[PDB]
């Protein structure tokens, strides 16, 4: 019927004044475009379909080509920026928009696709979809007692849609828009379909990506003890944008790193830092980190749930990236740490991996390594152990690379390598 | 990101 | 400080 026509018949038959040869012309551009392989996009965009796509929208007389008209625009909205340029162009945004609002929900659906294609092309045309008013009834369409009652299609599509409204930065959305979204973000946040929680996260990830005052709108909120029962969760999917909010959280200020901390997180890092992903160690390891840039009982806190070992074996065998993280990650527990804690630090073993890793190739994990260690030494001489910390560098191997290190090309590196060993060695 | 409904 | 954001 209307299975595998040509661009030519498509147009044959929409720019006849049969409503009916239109629809059927209209479902043969949308099944076109909805097949797997090199959907011809440019093709029907050449031909100048996505005028009378958009004027199809509004045929509230004939649901039936609104919802193909919707499914066709949705694909090509997919596509390059170029093609969902050429949609915007259109004037379909304003077109989706008042579909969201249509009695038939597969055509409420569509739209809310097509919106959510067009904001995830970018900034600028995720403020556009927002100029044009779509968050208003987009989260009208969301105000059900209970979210179980929605179709689990409709409710991901709308999750989607609105985690890509909470996407992108320079500029990031606008405040106002993400206060209107927020708490019905954190309602999502507490639902139990694994997408929708996914997409939750994602957009509390992208929300939380800024400087230290979207952090606290985030926070305010009071999602951190959600977010970190969701870091406890098995679903891969689930733990990756859980685990990115909870990092650019601990980005922030001491008291909403604190918030982290109060709320459980640490616990969930011994299986994080020895994680089977590579991506969930390292971000992970990075999360460490910033933590052990913060106060001094909060590294104490990192302390007493038995993680500096977990820090020690990720220094020792991990991917080289997290590896990095876990020598930031110790130069910043050193830089602030109590001598106490320094020597603490020491006892697990932390010379040895840290010495082996200045055989690197990346100078910056050579610079980080080289300021751990001038860290510790300070605290060895706070206590007089300074020999001892000396012939423990020796043992394992390391006063022979810090003095290949004293011919590096980096300024940094040389005079560093060379300081260390004319005041310990 | 984009989602194109097959 | 010597917190690093992504």
């Amino acid at each position: 019927g209307t299975v595998n026509w040509s661009v030519e018949d498509i147009v044959k038959g929409i720019n006849s004044n049969n409503l009916e040869s239109q629809l059927q012309a209209t479902q043969a551009a949308r099944k076109l475009l909805s097949r797997e392989k090199q959907p011809p996009i440019d093709n029907i965009i050449r031909a100048g379909l996505i005028p009378k796509f958009v004027s199809f929208l509004g045929k509230t007389d004939c649901s039936p080509i609104q919802f193909e008209s919707a499914w066709a625009l949705t694909n090509i909205a997919s596509g390059t920026s170029e093609q969902t340029k050429a949609v915007v162009d259109g004037g379909a945004i304003p077109a989706f928009i008042s579909l969201l609002a249509s009695p038939h929900a597969h055509i409420s659906e569509q739209a809310v696709w097509a919106l959510g294609n067009i904001a995830g092309d970018g900034s600028a045309f995720r403020d556009l979809v927002i100029k044009h008013g779509a968050i208003d009834p987009l989260l009208a369409l969301l105000a059900v007692p209970d979210l179980s009652t929605l179709a689990c299609g409709y409710l991901r599509n709308l999750t989607w849609t609105l985690s890509n409204l909470c996407r992108n930065k320079n500029p990031a959305p606008p405040l106002d828009a993400v206060e209107q979204i927020l708490p019905t973000l954190v309602r999502l946040l507490h639902h139990n379909d694994p997408e929708v929680l996914a997409d939750s996260c994602w957009a509390i990830s992208y929300l939380t990506d800024g400087p230290n005052e979207r952090i606290e709108m985030v926070v305010k909120k009071g999602v951190v003890p959600q977010l970190v029962k969701l870091l406890g969760a098995t679903e891969l999917p689930i733990v990756t944008p859980a685990l990115r909010a909870i990092g650019n959280i601990v980005t922030g200020t001491d008291e909403q790193t604190q918030k982290v901390i109060d709320a459980g997180a640490l616990a969930v890092f011994p299986s994080l830092l020895t994680n089977p992903k590579t991506n969930i160690q390292k971000e992970a390891t990075w999360t460490m980190s910033n933590i052990t840039a913060g106060r001094q009982d909060q590294i104490q806190q990192v302390v007493n749930h038995g993680l500096v070992p977990f820090l020690v074996g990720v220094l020792s065998k991990a991917d080289f990236k997290t590896q990095k993280e876990a020598a930031w990650a110790i130069t910043n527990y050193t830089s602030g740490g109590t001598v106490e804690q320094i020597v603490y630090l020491v006892h697990c073993g932390i010379i040895e991996p840290l010495m082996n890793l200045l055989s690197a190739k990346d100078t910056k994990i050579i610079q980080v390594i080289l300021d751990a260690i001038s860290n510790i030494f300070q605290a060895a001489e706070k206590l007089g152990e300074t020999e001892k910390l000396s012939i423990m560098i020796e043992e394992c191997g390391g006063l022979d690379k810090i003095e290949a290190l004293q011919r590096h090309e980096n300024e940094s590196v040389y005079k560093a390598s060379l300081n260390l060993i004319e005041k310990y060695f | 990101r984009k989602r194109r409904r097959h």
